[PDB]
């Protein structure tokens, strides 16, 4: 039952300086990589007294990837796994997937195999990167292609992250989005996704952190992607693994994304004055206000929520917060699935960052929702990159690198069969 | 005074990669004028079906111009479309042959023949170059020293190569023998999709100094030849190496040239000549006196079915514009 | 790994570089004698990418100083780091240019450029990977006017793939410091729009109104002036630098200011530029910065922002902060100012945050711009070129050296349209 | 959290400007050097009202100091508290206004009120919610009567909706310090009823009446009356600088004490106010305060409020108090008074209290009172304006600045319409 994960760009590396801060801390593992079965997953045992991770970090530039050789975890992570490049993508999808991604991906991909042969229950995949810049965009959907014909049969979770609808870092990653999404359509099982300005809205309203880093967002993003795959590290009443994911949440095999959101987003000095129950973090998992994207639910229907539970929780009590979301009007689901409820209960809780923002809490959840809510966001992105598609605007970049103007309306008319499933599916 | 930009199309039959991979042939034809493609008519002034010949093609496409830059104007001609399509077939094919041959060696033996017809008193002063444009150099074909050329403007602001070997020519065998000291010196590479894949843009000028020695009334006219490289996608060439970077310029090119046909379709303000150094030298034809007429060299088959519908948006875009004869 | 070879090119583009290796030498805590004896460990992880490592601890920058008169080495040499750089490196000629466009280009740093391709070529080699050539220039005068558009032809002809940066310093009609301006400015513009892909246009009028009005110095030196532009050039590098929350390479800032081939004609700024007497009168929170940085007259141009539009910017900060107050005042400048911001781009800003501020100052940004209002600079600089080529006044001292009439039309037409296509997308 | 933006233009208004700083500054415990000493927690809560947070436990006032005679900025530099100020909001010309109304109104202060104009956009973005403008201005003279309108004009347009308060220093014929004495004012308040909603009419006889009888002052200097106009705005203010049984906002003043849109001119009241002799011979207790704020002769306005009556007044109290005794004595003088309060409105006051006393005193009161007594003041204001103006005397200088008779008639209507109304209510 082990996932080997990858981390391309700033986005997914800085993910995994967090994400793997919770899974050595969940396991006892000190930075030192030392101290049965529940760290077989993500952790493989080397000899005596020693851990590694089944982790791969690339970025093509090397800004990054060695403040991790240098940093504090050091001693954990084998200094091989830590892939760097040697010049930057520079927010080009083109460039990290065709002049500077066909340079490594013969390490990276044949490296990747290495890892399988050395695992032996190898569930699936689980990639980190954003659709910003080059890298996160471009060498992902270059590998992503090389490791759907090389498996295929195993499983792929996408933990993306979006441009914000009006907050952005850059310019020309309309382009990136539009381009990475015409060839993850085809390729990966699972896309969940993630918001900028939302993450930052939330922590601010219910964490009460007004001025956070990038730190701080990946502390919950790794305890997001920690939940889904506690079922697998641990015990519990109802467990789910990691192919439960496609058989409850991909009704039709394009339309497959996902929404993920978590809860209680709570504060060291609010936990003191606030009860902590699974009515209450059900209810605040489904409202806009903590969904970590920009789009509202009401807006669109639930086609399926797969609610994964933490901690202490009974089985009993869940289904009757479940009830009270099914005659909630405010939030309704499609007829055509109207037992769209999965529960997954797993009797480990969260852990608590040392020197983080986050509050330990003896219950938490994980939701996963596919939803036709996303479409506005894909409208809207796709919308905004009208403007400078019409005009030419940053095409002498691309199109410098080796593509045309051929790829960049099968890109557009891709998205659009893409919203016309959704359109389909809303009905 | 004024004249419309002449589009046309033309279409070659299923080569063996295409029909030995299954390929629908998908051209459907209304006319000799129109194609449908995915249930969408693309109008053109001439759409050259599949089974066209190389002389069917030239005898309705540029047997005009011969006429229209000999009275005094400046005429050009030059192909577009994907890798594959038949440019270099259509343009040059293979100039052995009378049939076989291409729409260049076809204009150089009209315009020769029609000159033999006038009387011997009009004198034809007939220098011609040969040149193309390789990693965003400006290559000459005829001499191999000269790198790279600049570009200069002319007394009246047009733009124009300096320093190009202009060889005085007197007979039309001698012009076919410096096509093929040219065809020689064009970087060719061999790729799946296109075993003789122009790796460059050639621009062959036939620049015609004519005056008559009684009136004495002087003119000039100016034939640009050109054959472009094919909008090559790299997942299906599989450009890697020394060809990906050729495959870097080509394309740039070829979008700046949808750049500033599409720049001027809608009718703007700057028309980016200066984005590129192809768009430079044509800046004459597409902004100038000339009765400029282009083809499109377009392939029939499914698989090439992104970028061929792309090559037609091009090709009606460009319909739209009229120039300032 | 990302390196970059420096250029200096001209007594100004020497001036400022010689100031800009003082001041990232303090960055990194380098001696003048060269040795290190920085801090932190983090000074030492990129320092390839300016220096070269050298025995005894030592360390040389890759600072190919070009000139035509031998005085401005001299001044470099016995300055407070002249010590530092390589004596291999100063290939100089015997006499000045004059404040001529055509004796740099073609005669007197025409046989010299070729002896400094031979260094470019000897730092480059040596290099793992180079990124690009910080080159630094005025277009006032014969040297860095008409050698440096020379020398910047044979890099981008050998090197048509790597980052071609140049920092052209151009003056305005308000301080006209030079007769032969228009002939060296727009000459020299001509070669630069066809190669480069970063052109930092920066004015001296600009440069002094900002020690009056917010610097509020007396007697504000050249030296002064080269303070401020250097704060801009070790800015822009500051990513591939130091370790940071978002690293932009000079690539991935190029790719962004840089919506058409030729609009690549930015216009700097920089931020906290505080008084003496205004220093403990001023919050260090990061709105304080962003209303500075994007302050009409705190621009290092003769133009006004306001005048036109903005097709991108960019704001490279440094120090630590939080990225959700970078990214509201990102979001802030472009909603309520969305007048100077043209909305058929969606998002108009790049940003970036480095994890290491300036040295004294708690923390730093750093502007690039690329307005629709910069065209003027171009528009004035034509108005005093054809209010002097309409009667050909000073055009036979650039016969002399084989420079025909045809290269000053052709430099004008190019400059014209440059001015076209600003107004296009106004 | 209703933030306030302060201006202070002309000698007058910058003089009870900078003693007004002085004075809260105490009461919030604020060095002069700007670091924070204040015993109790409570004046630190809204320090932001007035001030700004700064590096090393520093603050610096929301004071933009306008001026055109650069010796008023010295002075109020070289006092006791000019070290505090931002020297960046010193904004002041070279020529004083020469006591000309149309001067700062179209020439000298029309090209200075843009520069003005930016800082008040500088301080205003930097606040959470502002609440009003707080002006201080004297109608006589040319700074704070002419360009003080203009500045007005300016933001009243770009905040139509914040409330505008200004403290008009308003002379009688009394004390007649300047010969343009009505033309400065008739043509100011032509500019104030359209726009403000505050004015509170403070006169110079007035404020030398209470030296002699109530404070018994042998010598009162100006800063002897900047201190009494001081006390009155740190009154009005103090509800929301400090928690309260009653917090009445300025715009829950402004509601209360404004029945018609014009009928916006008020008579300021401070209490107690007690000589060095008479501190021990005085009662602290509630009723005691009150009879000397509704004292006839302790306005600080020449009207006698006796002439006319109060169409609604406000009493703005200080430290601990019962509510049950402030509530009898704004009950008891509306009694057995009730001829100088208009029985068409049932209730004529308005009741505030805070649980903090000025700084060395236990309990204080501040008044605002909107009579129909007050149009004497403009009364006479238009008489000596007709007086002169019959024969226009001294109207030429106001022609070379380009205002024409036209708008000394426009002010005139309009300033005898306001006689008529507050004759109406008598
Ligand atoms: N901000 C600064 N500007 C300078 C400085 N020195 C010169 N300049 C400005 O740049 C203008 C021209 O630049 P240069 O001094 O380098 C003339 P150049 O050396 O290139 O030619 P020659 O000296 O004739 O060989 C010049 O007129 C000044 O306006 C300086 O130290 N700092
Ligand atoms: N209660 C006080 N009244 C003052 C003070 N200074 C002046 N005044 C009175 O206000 C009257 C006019 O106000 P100003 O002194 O400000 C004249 P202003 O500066 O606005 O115009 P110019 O000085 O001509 O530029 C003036 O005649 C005095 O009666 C003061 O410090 N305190
Ligand atoms: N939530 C979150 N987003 C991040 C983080 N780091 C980067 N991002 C986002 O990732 C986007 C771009 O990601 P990348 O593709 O990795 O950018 P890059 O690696 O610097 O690409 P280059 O410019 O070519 O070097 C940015 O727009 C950010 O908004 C992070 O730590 N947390
Ligand atoms: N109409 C046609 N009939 C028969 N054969 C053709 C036709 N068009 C092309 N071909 C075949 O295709 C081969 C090469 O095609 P060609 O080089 O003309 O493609 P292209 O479009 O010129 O490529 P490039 O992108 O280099 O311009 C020729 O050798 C020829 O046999």
């Amino acid at each position: 039952r082990e996932c080997i994960s990858i981390h391309v760009g700033q986005a997914g590396v800085q993910i995994g300086n967090a994400c793997w801060e919770l899974y050595c801390l969940e396991h006892g593992i000190q930075p030192d990589g030392q101290m049965d079965d529940s760290f077989n997953t993500f952790f493989s045992e080397t000899g005596a007294g020693k851990h590694v991770p089944r982790a791969v970090f690339v970025d093509l530039e090397p800004t990054v990837i060695d403040e991790v050789r240098t940093g504090t975890y050091r001693q954990l992570f084998h200094p091989e796994q830590l892939i760097t490049g040697k010049e930057d993508a520079a927010n080009n999808y083109a460039r990290g997937h065709y002049t500077i991604g066909k340079e490594i991906i013969d390490l990276v991909l044949d490296r990747i195999r290495k890892l399988a042969d050395q695992c032996t229950g190898l569930q699936g995949f689980l990639v980190f990167h954003s659709f910003g810049g080059g890298t996160g965009s471009g060498f992902t959907s270059l590998l992503m292609e090389r490791l759907s014909v090389d498996y295929g049969k195993k499983s792929k979770l996408e933990f993306s992250i979006y441009p914000a609808p009006q907050v952005s870092t850059a310019v020309v990653e309309p382009y990136n989005s539009i381009l990475t999404t015409h060839t993850t359509l085809e390729h990966s099982d699972c896309a969940f996704m993630v918001d900028n300005e939302a993450i930052y809205d939330i922590c601010r309203r219910n964490l009460d952190i007004e001025r956070p880093t990038y730190t701080n967002l990946n502390r919950l993003i790794g305890q997001i992607v920690s939940s889904i795959t506690a079922s697998l590290r641990f015990d519990g009443a109802l467990n789910v693994d990691l192919t439960e994911f496609q058989t409850n949440l991909v009704p039709y095999p394009r339309i497959h994304f996902p929404l993920a959101t978590y809860a209680p987003v709570i504060s060291a000095e609010k936990a003191y004055h606030e009860q902590l129950s699974v009515a209450e973090i059900t209810n605040a998992c489904f409202e806009p206000a903590n969904q970590m994207v920009k789009c509202d639910p009401r807006h669109g229907k639930y086609m399926a929520c797969c609610l994964l539970y933490r901690g202490d929780v009974v089985p009993k009590d869940v289904n009757a917060a479940i009830a009270t979301i099914k005659t909630k009007r405010t939030i309704q689901f499609v007829d055509w699935c109207p037992t769209g409820f999965k529960v997954g209960i797993n009797y480990q809780p969260p852990t608590v960052v040392p020197g983080g923002d986050l509050a330990k809490v003896q219950r938490a959840v994980c939701m996963l929702s596919n939803t036709t809510a996303i479409a506005e966001a894909w409208a809207r992105l796709d919308h905004k990159f009208d403007l400078m598609y019409a005009k030419r605007a940053f095409v002498h970049w691309y199109v410098g690198e080796g593509m045309e103007e051929g790829e960049f309306s099968e890109a557009r008319e891709d998205m659009a069969a893409l919203e016309k499933d959704y359109e389909e599916v809303g009905v | 005074a004024e004249c419309n930009i002449k589009v046309m199309c033309r279409f070659r039959p299923l080569n063996e990669s295409e029909v030995n991979r299954g390929d629908k042939y998908i051209a459907k034809f209304q006319g000799e004028d129109t194609v449908v493609i995915a249930s969408k008519p693309y109008a053109f002034d001439r759409v050259f079906q599949s089974s066209t010949s190389q002389e069917q093609v030239y005898n309705d496409c540029a047997k005009k111009i011969v006429k229209d830059v000999l009275e005094g104007y400046n005429g050009t001609i030059f192909a577009y479309g994907q890798t594959s399509s038949g440019k270099t077939h259509t343009m040059e094919g293979k100039l052995h042959d009378p049939e076989g041959m291409g729409i260049i060696p076809r204009i150089v033996q009209d315009i020769f023949n029609y000159i033999y017809s006038m009387d011997e008193n009009l004198e034809f002063h007939i220098k011609v170059s040969y040149f193309e444009i390789y990693l965003d150099k400006i290559r000459d074909l005829l001499d191999v020293s000269k790198t790279n050329l600049s570009v200069h403007e002319d007394k009246n602001r047009v733009p124009y190569v300096k320093g190009c070997t202009e060889r005085f020519v007197c007979s039309p065998d001698e012009v076919m023998d410096t096509i093929d000291e040219g065809k020689s010196n064009r970087h060719v590479a061999v790729t799946n999709m296109n075993e003789h894949s122009s790796r460059s843009h050639s621009i062959f000028l036939i620049n015609v100094k004519q005056e008559n020695t009684q009136t004495e009334q002087k003119l000039s006219g100016k034939l640009y030849l050109v054959d472009l490289a094919g909008s090559a996608k790299v997942s299906k060439t599989g450009a890697e190496g020394a060809v990906l970077d050729e495959a870097k310029n080509i394309n740039k090119s070829l979008s700046a040239l949808g750049n500033v046909i599409s720049a001027l379709a809608e009718g703007s303000t700057y028309v980016p000549y200066r984005d590129s150094k192809m768009t430079r030298i044509l800046q004459d034809s597409l902004g100038g006196n000339c009765r400029t007429t282009i083809v499109i060299c377009c392939s029939p088959s499914s698989y090439n079915e992104s970028e061929t519908k792309s090559t037609l948006l091009f090709g009606q875009r460009a319909k739209t514009i009229k120039n300032t004869v | 790994m990302r390196e970059i070879v420096h250029i200096q090119a001209g007594q100004c583009g020497n001036q400022i570089g010689a100031k800009f290796w003082e001041v990232i030498s303090d960055e990194h805590g380098i001696d003048p004698t060269g040795s290190y004896h920085g801090d932190s460990d983090l000074q030492l992880e990129r320092i390839n990418v300016y220096y070269n490592e050298a025995a005894g601890n030592k360390y040389v920058p890759r600072a190919i100083l070009v000139d035509l008169e031998p005085g401005t080495m001299d001044s470099v040499r016995s300055g407070p780091f002249g010590q530092i750089f390589r004596p291999d490196n100063f290939v100089f000629g015997q006499s000045g240019a004059g404040n001529n466009w055509a004796k740099g280009h073609y005669t007197e740093g025409a046989e010299l450029v070729d002896s400094v391709l031979d260094v470019v070529r000897k730092e480059s080699e040596s290099c793992d990977c180079l990124q690009g050539f910080q080159l630094t220039h005025s277009l006032g005068g014969g040297t860095g006017s008409g050698m440096g558009t020379l020398l910047i032809s044979k890099i981008r002809e050998e090197y048509p793939d790597r980052i071609m940066n140049t920092f052209s310093v151009m003056p305005s009609p308000k301080v006209s410091d030079t007769v032969v301006e228009p002939y060296n400015a727009t000459l020299s513009v001509h070669q630069l729009v066809e190669n480069t892909d970063e052109t930092y246009s920066i004015d001296n009028e600009a440069l002094y109104d900002i020690c009056f009005r917010t610097l509020k110095l007396t007697t504000p030196t050249y030296g002064d002036l080269n303070h401020l532009v250097s704060a801009t050039m070790s800015g822009v590098t500051t990513c591939l630098r130091f370790p940071g929350q978002l690293n932009a390479d000079l690539r991935k800032l190029a790719v962004n200011m840089v919506p058409f081939p030729r609009l690549h004609f930015f216009m700097p700024g920089f931020a906290p530029l505080t008084s003496r007497g205004s220093q403990q009168y001023r919050a260090l929170t990061v709105p304080e910065l962003t209303q500075q940085m994007f302050d009409s007259k705190n621009m290092m141009a003769a133009c006004d922002p306001r005048h036109g539009r903005y097709l991108t910017v960019a704001a490279i900060f440094r120090g630590r902060m939080s990225m959700k107050e970078v990214d509201e005042q990102m979001l802030n400048v472009q909603n309520k100012n969305s007048s100077y911001f043209v909305e058929w781009i969606p998002n108009n800003v790049k940003t970036a945050v480095c994890d290491i501020p300036p040295r004294g100052l708690k923390m730093s940004a750093t502007f690039i711009g690329n307005s629709t209002a910069i065209q003027e600079l171009f528009k004035r600089i034509s108005e005093q070129f054809t209010a002097m080529f309409r009667r050909k006044a000073f055009l036979h001292w650039y016969t002399g050296e084989g420079m025909d009439e045809m290269e000053f039309t052709e430099a004008e037409s190019n400059m014209n349209d440059l001015v076209s296509e600003y107004q296009q997308y106004q």
